[PDB]
């Protein structure tokens, strides 16, 4: 049927000539972190705040994210660092998040 | 290099003074909140009143004046910080940059072009005037 | 000669009209991306 | 007098930070670049490491704090490039 077809032959939503394309493919690149434009963000939310089984949960879960190569081309840790852990987490500390490259 | 940090910062800081611009990331900068003892009253470093300045310039996150020494290129917990925003050759930094409301608004899409001209003129006039400059996100 | 152009102005408003559009049109194809 | 030359330091930045303006040139700026040895760290003077500090400062031709104490105005390496600033 037409959607089939349709669903297997999708395009893109912005031009390769667009410079917001441009500098995303060129971001990725040089960081050596993939060529494409999606990225989701895994946010992990606790009614209190987010402890030692949250982390270990979380680390279970990047290294779990991160051996799916097919998929997953890179994430941004910034929490399982913690020099950078604070830009990642809530005010209140209730919420954390991290970007995942697709 | 602590040379092309201080450019940085001044990026940095010149990105996060546009006007819907809250959060901005940045390695001076890792948690969109300045790193500590960095400001002036470490730069300078009898102390009872050399360290209440330096605490009540620590408590007001003020980053007028910024330092990072090269004692911290070897640091081992700080690489993990540095591989996440300079490219690894360091040739190239990167800045994660927060909207305050919609960024997808008539105003967060005309607050593009002013993140890039402030990002250009940051480094107007410093060693990395003419450097490219790229943009991508979702806005 | 305005004797045989007057048989032939339709043909001849439509290439004019379309000269005029492609014209347009390929000018404003490069716009975007610049 | 060393007192007007940070208002004069402070044109000078406010001009170079017009949108459109690159290489402003001014007697605390005689090339468009910060007069070197006059940042923050040259106001505040363990030591080889300041030294760094120093350095780190002038290879940004960082502008963000000048001072240029009062007795470079006898200087004679300062008069001939006063004179194209300042009025006589
Ligand atoms: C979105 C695109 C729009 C672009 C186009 C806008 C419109 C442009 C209008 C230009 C008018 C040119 C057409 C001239 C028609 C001439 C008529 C003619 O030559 O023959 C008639 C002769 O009748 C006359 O006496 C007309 C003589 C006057 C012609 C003078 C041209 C006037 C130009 C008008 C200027 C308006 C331009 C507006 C531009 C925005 C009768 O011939 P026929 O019955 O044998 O043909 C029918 C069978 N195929």
């Amino acid at each position: 049927q037409l959607e089939t077809v349709g669903q297997i032959q999708a395009v893109s939503m912005s031009p390769d000539a667009a410079p917001s394309m441009i500098s995303m493919k060129h971001i990725g690149k040089v960081f050596e972190e993939g060529d494409s434009d999606s990225a989701a963000m895994i946010v992990l939310e606790g009614q209190r705040p987010l402890g030692d089984a949250a982390h270990a949960f979380y680390d279970q879960m990047i290294g779990r994210l991160q051996a799916d190569t097919t998929h997953v081309q890179s994430l941004q840790d910034f929490w399982g660092d913690p020099l950078t852990a604070t830009g990642a987490q809530s005010s209140d500390g209730k919420a954390a998040y991290v970007q995942v490259k697709l | 290099n602590s040379a092309d940090f201080l450019v940085i910062n001044k990026i940095a800081k010149a990105i996060f003074a546009v006007e819907g611009i809250s959060r901005v990331q940045a390695i001076t900068r890792p948690d969109g909140k300045p790193i500590e003892h960095t400001s002036i009253p470490f730069l300078i470093s009898m102390q009872e009143d050399s360290a209440a300045m330096g605490e009540a310039f620590d408590a007001s996150r003020n980053d007028d004046s910024f330092y990072l020494p090269p004692e911290v290129f070897d640091n081992p917990d700080f690489q993990r910080g540095l591989e996440q925003f300079l490219s690894p050759d360091g040739h190239a930094v990167r800045f994660i940059i927060s909207h305050e409301g919609d960024p997808m608004s008539q105003a967060g899409i005309a607050r593009i072009a002013k993140i890039k001209t402030a990002a250009k003129e940051a480094i107007k006039g410093t060693p990395l005037e003419g450097s490219a400059i790229y943009l991508g996100g979702t806005a | 000669m305005i004797g045989t152009l007057k048989r032939a102005w339709i043909p001849l408003l439509i290439l004019v009209v379309v000269a005029i559009a492609g014209f347009t049109v390929q000018r404003i194809r490069t716009f975007f991306g610049s």
